[PDB]
């Protein structure tokens, strides 16, 4: 569910108009004519967050992690711990569905306790290494 | 190395096997002492203490807990098994859309006897039936106390005991019997406000035929000591006598129908058309009945249930105690949606007088509708109590005040 | 715009068979349309008809919530 | 079968057995160390012969080699002809390890505390993870920790660290009202030194890492004594001043004494030194205020500047929360705050009602109070003194300034009544740092004028503003007083107060401290 | 409550005469039965006891005594009538002797020999099962003092009725000569070593000896009070003579137990 | 007054706190100090003073209205309900968690992919981030009611619980059960962080404030483990012997005292020899037994301190099913009386 | 269960509305 | 009472119906 509307449960059902089949889904608090009962005491409809975590202008709010954006296989290392890098810094290269994807660093600092190596499977959310 | 898919376990060091392991502990509970088992319950022609809970709840809500327990006891060589759950199967779930507590003694371990696990999980759903307000269901099949444990069974049924006295009252307690309920297996029933055994296929007995027949010589058939029928006609115990387990558990479902979840919660109310005018104006053909139902002469005797079908709603009744003490009728229905209780003479049986049986399902009747807040009727037609030197010496003043 | 919106995922009715579908899906609907707020009567209500121990802690959380809920 | 006097003769060698279970090996351990058994110990807390075992002859469930009471002594007597429950660790036994039965023991103790109301006293030594099960251990130490809150506020307890309390054994300690520990015996640490070293790389000593006495600055331990002697008094001494339990009311002890003005009364008319600047011992008021010389002081080391103890007001038991001058000037610090947060909701839940006594320039200004956190401790310390439903008395003696005068018991905060010496000072801050914020505007120092000016502001200042008259004057005490009618002044007022009740006050869950 | 002057000292320093003869009370033979009166005069005070329903089911004894001049109730086995055994009667009785103590602030000791029910189908046919609830109720509902002394015997169900530490007990303590365990010896055996038996069986040996030598062992092993001691159960297993020191302390302490139970309009006991 | 209150959110760099002024603070001990370091809005913040940091007045007043959405009006009154009944059915994200824990244990991963998983939708309202960051405390919603998750923090110092965290988890759970707000504990941490300044910090009596909060609450508890649940941190994490209601673990989870690790160096400091060969492999070979065995959810799940371990694509709707259950939960027997005493 | 049937008249034209037997709108 | 007007969705398209506001 995207929309404030696509929030609202739905039962779909089979209608014969004049022979005519049509298939009719119907709101769970359809105000049709004098139908009511709509919602319930305290029932706010609103539209849904995205189960993502905020946006690019809170990239990493005090965050030194640099954490895999998706699943997949570590197929490069492009730095050792001690090493200084500076924002767009390329990281690693994790191989999903068989393409490469580069992990850069969002800030500028030393890479420090860098956890993964070359051929290492890696899941969504992972700490790569801290930058500091 | 390789190896054939047979015998292949996905890595346990990573997460994909470790769920892996999870799915293969689970599957095993199915089935805790074999497949064969299972197979011999279904020629018995019974369902699996799962079968069970899974047929009584909505399809689907059903959460398992404890399901992994194994027992800890080492006297006698029951270290050596150790089926998982520990022979009672424990949880949550859903009665036509309404939160239950439930569990379901498995005969097949241990011949369903109670241990220290078995009890423990017992009492964990016991005291989330009560920490939540919820009706707590109960399905007892098991040999008394598991003997190789000791005392320790004991003291977990001395717990069972006082969790159901804590909740009498508070919570409906709905027990079922489908199959020997033997030993201390008896009691929590007896504590519980209904009880619903299964015809030809459950028992309730303390001690067994062979001790009796040991120490008093009288010889007798489980069926005939403790059967579903020998607890609804004699020692008035039954509340409920189904025809198969099908039977019993719409039976339970019909009275949680009635009951509410808890003791200050409101009724589960039905909506209904309430025609408008006055009660003379609103009169219908099956009321008009009522004014030729009795009889001219007061010797003839007429049923009850005549009245009690015209004065409820769908001509819906369900009877409580049918098959005991038929000389009063009481059970539950509904005036304009709301659950009531009907507690009636029947003038068909000993000309509806009271006597010591019919005081006591009365009574006992009338108390649990007023724990639950459930209105009752009472349709009188009595003449006195049943007279008899036996009645006196079995205490119908003592007993029959009880109703009162 | 946004609110929950009757579909017709197949088919394609012309306007004879709407109107019908609409008039009866109409007449079906019905229930409490615009009902008054439900009025408070906590007379003699169950919470009430309980012993309490004269140190129970639901004296808090089940009496007194139930008879301040609002 | 055995005849009926086998069978007696066989019990009493059983618990004769079970006095010491561990054997001569484990007994000869203990003796080398040179340190008493359980029941010593509890023989020696309790009065004699009033000590009841409950499950002396328990073991751990089908373990052959468990031994009797698996490693604590539990049950029940009296002190000073009072109940108490206690407990006191084993460690010849599974070297004092928390088993099965060890919590199950030691938690039906406490459900019985809880439930005839009866103080519970703990004498701790060793209660670590059980090598063979030590998920047991864990899931007792959860345990016990679960049943301490049916406790909390229902009934004292009390715990005497009479060895090293580390791991999970601290968990049941910190949450009693009272820790009083030996000094050169009693240590409490989460992490050992050892394991320290080998996670961090840090090198520290147990003394370091949590003696009594460095637990006892920081607060964690209420007192510290010299020996198990030491303890025991300190414990009857502490439960001679409270109830049994949250109803019932505490003793009378020598109600009546001294109707009439003493000379010990009039002494105070010029204890208070004629300087400001001037320190001196609290303690001088505080042995001539109340009852008698009986004035019983509760950790004496964390806030040194706090003195937080224990008297008597015509014989009734009063908590006192006083200024001490001469330590760090009186200035109310970290520790100093939570002492007295802490020691009001104790005597808020225990019925005593409250003395304040005032001498304070209130906070410690600091970078480092300010990163200790000095502004919710001064929080909980106001939500704490307006929580408390007993009785409210105030003495000002000279220094009521800012923050310390609004929270020594000031009117505004709900005490009840208020009284001041003619040596008092109340205002918002001090003549000096007052004329610090008037002198800063001129260009410099220049001497004699900037001299001159700031000793003229401070004279007035001192004559005019830092003053008892202010207040007196728009009541917001209730009396200036002269020294000497301070003992029969808090008798009288104590006894008006005897049933207070305070109100309108909205019941509900719980209110919510700063935390 | 009457003024009495206890004396100072232990439990076993304050013991008396007449508690000492509690040490030899109890017979030899398990098999042999004794007074429970005997018990009950030796606890009260001046030996009164005002014993409530003493003409019926006399396998059960129930009445009013004193402990230090504080009321209390006795409801005690009586092994002279069905060997102790509880029945439909005995249950009935003292259930309300129980909710009568309960009802009016007056706590309860119980003096426990008992084998069991008492089988037979008449019991089953007119409801031991629902009438013996009532006494397991009655109980487990009391919120006074509850005491429990166990003399001999206490096996399966009745051992759960007749104050059990789960089922409420505020103390429990037994004498040497008591015997807690799921059933009697010979059952027990005849259960758990079915299968040596059967071996025995099949291969001609003496079931007659081998039995008896098993159930030997099983009360050698576990018909006592330790096993219930070790378990926590029992709270101590003291002397005869120190019952009275033990229940005078127990109900001093226990005047006001401050216990409850989930609120409710009344309860459900059984009918 | 500020002090007093449930929420404070500062301006960065516009908002300060102190009780003295750099300026006297100078007169008086002649140290040099400036607002930043001494009140600052982030450094209050990072104290645990300062709940919230916002860089404007406008989204100080969003963070307040989104704030007070979750919570009802006062103690007695009940929360806004919003958009319940969504996603009855499992789906894809659900089935995303079924491979989120990282294989190798000591890897260090985001808990926000399992938070922005587990409920609703992804408004996971986090309160007081600076504070404590091993740990999260935050506002979400299961079915449209709201509820507070406790969680651990792996990719912060191991997701230890520190004085921080243990200080801002006690005030959290005392705040939602005042509010009734259910709890629910999302378990992945070694328990206290070991260390001198840890131990002079009061973690000792934090540790207790924190077993105090969370067995005095009255409001439902549900117990999530994800891998690591050691000693005092799965006592504290709404473990079933504090008081929880409902505890489910992951198959990823570990139930141990002490980790593997530390348990060698325990069995190593016996034949204390690092420089021999052998005792490296027997180390190796202890860990392996220990993690095979010990540290596993499976002598929980038999022992039934655990509920039931499972799949973790089921979390979502469990939760929705074990709350339901405990809408109506009243706490066990409980004295009625002044106040309960926790240690401060 | 069995469909629910309406007779409608939409203009000139005779039209019969089938729906399911529980339809609870 | 008025007339009501209802939006009903046909393969895509958006329709309006307007209905008495009496049916019930
Ligand atoms: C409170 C104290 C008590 O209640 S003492 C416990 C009461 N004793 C009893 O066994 C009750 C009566 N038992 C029986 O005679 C039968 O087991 C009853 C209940 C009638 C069931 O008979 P039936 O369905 O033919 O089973 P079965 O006995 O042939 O075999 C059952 C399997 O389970 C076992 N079992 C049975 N009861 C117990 C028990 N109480 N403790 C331990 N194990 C028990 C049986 O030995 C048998 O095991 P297996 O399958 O042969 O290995
Ligand atoms: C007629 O009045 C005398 C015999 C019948 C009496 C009937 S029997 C049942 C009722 N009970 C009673 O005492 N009298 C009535
Ligand atoms: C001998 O071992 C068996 C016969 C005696 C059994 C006795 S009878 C009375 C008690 N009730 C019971 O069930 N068993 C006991």
């Amino acid at each position: 569910p995207i929309e404030e509307e696509d929030t609202v449960p739905r039962q779909t059902v089979v209608v014969e108009v004049g022979g005519r089949r049509l298939e009719v889904s119907l709101p769970g608090d359809l105000a049709i004519g004098g139908g009511g009962g709509a919602a319930a005491p305290g029932v706010v409809r609103k539209k849904p967050k995205p189960r993502k975590r905020g946006g690019g202008g809170a990239k990493a709010a005090s965050g030194d992690a640099v954490t895999a954006p998706m699943q997949g296989t570590v197929v490069k290392v492009a730095v050792e711990e001690g090493q200084e890098v500076s924002a767009g810094d390329l990281v690693v290269v994790l191989e999903a569905m068989k393409m490469e994807n580069p992990v850069t660093a969002h800030k500028d600092g030393t890479i420090t306790g860098l956890a993964v190596e070359a051929g290492a499977a890696i899941t969504q959310g992972t700490v790569i290494a801290e930058i500091k | 190395v390789t190896e054939p898919s047979a015998e292949h376990q996905v890595d346990i060091h990573t997460t994909a096997g470790k769920l892996a392991d999870l799915k293969r502990r689970t599957e095993e509970t199915l089935h805790p002492v074999g497949e064969a088992a299972v197979d011999k319950v279904h020629a018995k022609g019974k369902l699996t203490a799962r079968e069970r809970i899974l047929a009584l709840l909505d399809e689907g809500s059903f959460v398992e807990l404890d399901a992994l327990a194994k027992h800890r006891s080492t006297n006698f060589g029951l270290e050596k098994n150790r089926p998982l759950g520990d022979g009672v199967i424990t949880g949550y779930g859903t009665i036509d859309g309404r939160d239950v507590c439930i569990f379901s003694q498995d005969a097949t371990v241990f011949g369903g006897s109670l241990g220290e696990v078995y009890g423990e999980k017992i009492v964990k759903v016991q005291e989330l039936a009560i920490k939540t307000g919820r009706p707590l269901i109960g399905i007892n099949d098991g040999a008394g106390a598991r003997i190789q444990e000791g005392v320790v069974s004991l003291g977990l049924y001395s717990r069972i005991f006082h969790n159901n006295i804590k909740a009498s009252g508070v919570i409906p307690q709905i027990s079922l019997i489908m199959g020997a309920a033997a030993g201390g297996h008896v009691y929590s029933p007896a504590l519980t406000d209904f009880v619903v055994m299964v015809d030809q296929t459950s028992q309730m007995f303390i001690t067994g035929p062979d001790v009796i027949k040991t120490v008093t010589g009288e010889d007798v058939t489980m069926e005939e000591l403790g059967g579903a029928h020998t607890h609804m006609a004699k020692s008035g115990t039954a509340h409920y006598v189904a025809s198969g387990e099908q039977d019993a558990f719409d039976y339970v479902r019909d009275l949680l129908s009635y009951l509410p979840p808890n003791n200050y919660a409101d009724p589960p109310l039905y909506p209904v058309a309430i025609p408008e005018g006055s009660i003379e104006e609103t009169l219908t053909d099956e009321d008009l009945e009522l004014d030729t139902l009795i009889p001219d002469s007061p010797n003839q005797p007429y049923d009850m249930h005549e009245v009690i079908t015209r004065i409820l709603d769908d001509d819906e009744f369900l009877e409580v105690q049918a098959g005991y003490a038929g000389n009063i009728v009481v059970g539950f229905g509904r005036v304009e949606g709301r659950p009531v209780g009907i507690v009636a003479n029947q003038p068909t049986q000993f000309a509806g007088c009271l006597d010591i049986n019919a005081s006591e399902k009365a009574a006992r009747f009338i108390r649990t509708c007023d724990c639950f807040n459930i209105p009752i009727v009472l349709l009188v037609d009595v003449p006195g109590f049943l007279p008899g030197t036996d009645q006196e010496y079995n205490g119908i003043i003592r007993r029959g005040a009880k109703l009162l | 715009d946004h609110e929950a919106h009757i579909k017709v995922l197949r088919g394609e009715p012309t306007p004879e068979e709407m109107a019908a579908l609409m008039a009866v899906l109409a007449s079906a609907g019905g229930g409490p349309a615009e009902p008054v707020k439900k009025e408070r009567n906590m007379w003699g209500h169950p919470v009430d008809k309980l012993r309490y121990s004269v140190f129970s802690w639901q004296r808090v959380t089940l009496l007194e919530r139930t008879h301040m809920r609002r | 079968n055995k005849t009926t006097a086998e069978l007696l003769a066989e019990l009493r060698e059983k618990l004769e057995l079970a006095k010491e279970p561990g054997g001569e090996k484990a007994v000869a351990k203990r003796e080398k160390k040179g340190i008493p058994s359980a029941r010593a110990r509890i023989n020696a807390l309790l009065d004699p012969g009033s000590f009841i075992e409950i499950g002396a002859l328990a073991k751990t469930p089908g373990d052959p080699n468990a031994l009797y009471g698996d490693g604590v002594v539990t049950g029940r007597g009296t002190i000073d002809g009072r109940p108490v429950g206690v407990f006191s660790h084993d460690q010849t036994v599974f070297q004092g390890s928390v088993g099965e039965m060890f919590g199950r023991k030691v938690a039906r103790l406490m459900e019985w505390v809880a439930m005839v109301g009866c103080p519970i006293i703990g004498i701790n030594d060793s209660a670590g993870a059980r090598i063979q099960d030590a998920v047991t251990s864990l899931a007792w130490y959860a345990e016990l920790g679960r049943r301490h809150e049916m406790l909390r506020g229902l009934v004292p307890e009390i715990s005497l660290i009479f060895g090293k309390c580390a791991g999970g054994a601290v968990y049941s300690p910190i949450q009693t009202d009272l820790l009083v520990a030996v000094r050169d015996q009693g240590y409490m640490f989460i992490t050992g030194p050892d394991v320290i070293k080998d996670v961090t790389g840090e090198d520290v000593t147990f003394d370091e890492l949590g003696g009594a006495d460095e637990q006892a600055k920081r607060g964690n331990i209420h007192k510290v004594v010299n020996s198990e002697a030491e303890a025991y008094q300190y414990v009857r001494d502490y439960l001679s001043f409270l109830p049994s339990n949250h109803f019932d009311n505490p003793p009378i002890v020598n109600p009546g004494m001294e109707p009439e003005i003493t000379p010990h009364d009039l002494e105070l008319d010029s204890i208070v030194p004629d300087a400001d600047n001037m320190a001196y011992d609290m303690h001088e008021i505080l042995l001539r205020i109340f009852d008698d010389g009986d004035v019983f002081e509760i950790a004496e080391q964390r806030g040194p500047a706090m003195i937080t103890a224990f008297a008597r007001v015509d014989g009734h038991p009063v908590g006192v929360i006083a200024n001490q001058p001469m330590v760090l000037s009186g200035a109310i610090d970290n520790e100093a705050s939570d002492k007295a947060a802490s020691f009001i909701r104790f005597c808020d839940s225990y019925n005593l009602p409250l003395v304040f006594v005032v001498d304070t320039p209130g906070a410690m200004p600091g970078v480092a109070e300010e990163k200790g956190g000095i502004i919710k401790r001064g929080g909980r310390f106001f939500n704490a003194i307006v929580e408390a439903d007993v009785p409210k008395v105030t003495v000002i003696i000279r220094k009521a300034y800012g923050g310390g005068y609004a929270v020594m018991g000031s009117k505004q905060l709900s005490a009840d009544l208020n009284f001041a010496w003619p040596t008092a000072r109340i205002a918002v801050i001090g003549a000096e740092g007052a004329a610090q914020l008037l002198v800063k505007r001129f260009p410099d120092p220049n001497a004699p004028e900037v001299q001159k000016i700031r000793d003229d502001f401070i004279e007035g200042y001192n004559l005019n503003m830092a003053t008892p008259w202010i207040a007196a004057e728009r009541g917001y005490i209730d009396a200036v007083i002269q020294p000497h009618e301070t003992r029969l002044l808090l008798r009288k007022s104590l006894r008006l107060l005897r049933d207070k009740q305070n109100g309108p006050k909205v019941q509900r869950k719980h209110g919510l401290l700063p935390l | 409550l009457y003024p009495v002057a206890i004396p100072e000292g232990s439990i076993e320093e304050t013991l008396t005469d007449e508690d000492l003869e509690l040490d030899t009370l109890i017979p030899d033979s398990p098999n042999q039965p004794y007074d429970m009166h005997e018990v009950i005069t030796r606890i009260l005070d001046d030996d009164e006891f005002l014993e409530v329903q003493a003409g019926y089911a006399g396998n059960i004894v129930v009445g009013f005594g004193r402990v230090e001049g504080r009321p209390v109730g006795i409801v005690a086995n009586q092994p002279t009538q069905f060997a102790g055994c509880l029945d439909i009667n005995a249950s009935e009785k003292a259930a309300r002797f129980i909710r009568t103590c309960d009802c009016f602030n007056i706590p309860i000791v119980l003096l426990v020999d008992v084998p069991g029910f008492l089988p037979g189908t008449d019991q089953e046919y007119n409801g031991i099962i629902r009438r013996g609830a009532k006494l397991l109720y009655a109980y487990g509902e009391a919120t006074v003092a509850k005491v429990t002394v166990i003399t001999r015997k206490s096996y399966g169900g009745a051992y759960c009725v007749m104050g059990s530490k789960d089922m409420g007990a505020d103390v429990v303590v037994a004498w040497p000569t008591a015997q807690i365990a799921v059933m009697g010896a010979s059952g027990a055996v005849g259960f758990v070593y079915r299968q040596q038996l059967k071996e025995a069986a099949k291969n001609g040996e003496d079931v007659d000896a081998l039995r008896l030598e098993l159930q030997q062992t099983y009360e050698d092993t576990l018909v006592n009070p330790y096993i219930a001691a070790e378990r926590g159960y029992v709270d101590a297993v003291i002397p005869p003579s120190h019952t009275r020191g033990y229940v005078a302390n127990a109900l001093r302490l226990l005047e006001r137990k401050i216990v409850q139970m989930p609120p409710k309009k009344h309860g459900n006991i059984p009918l």
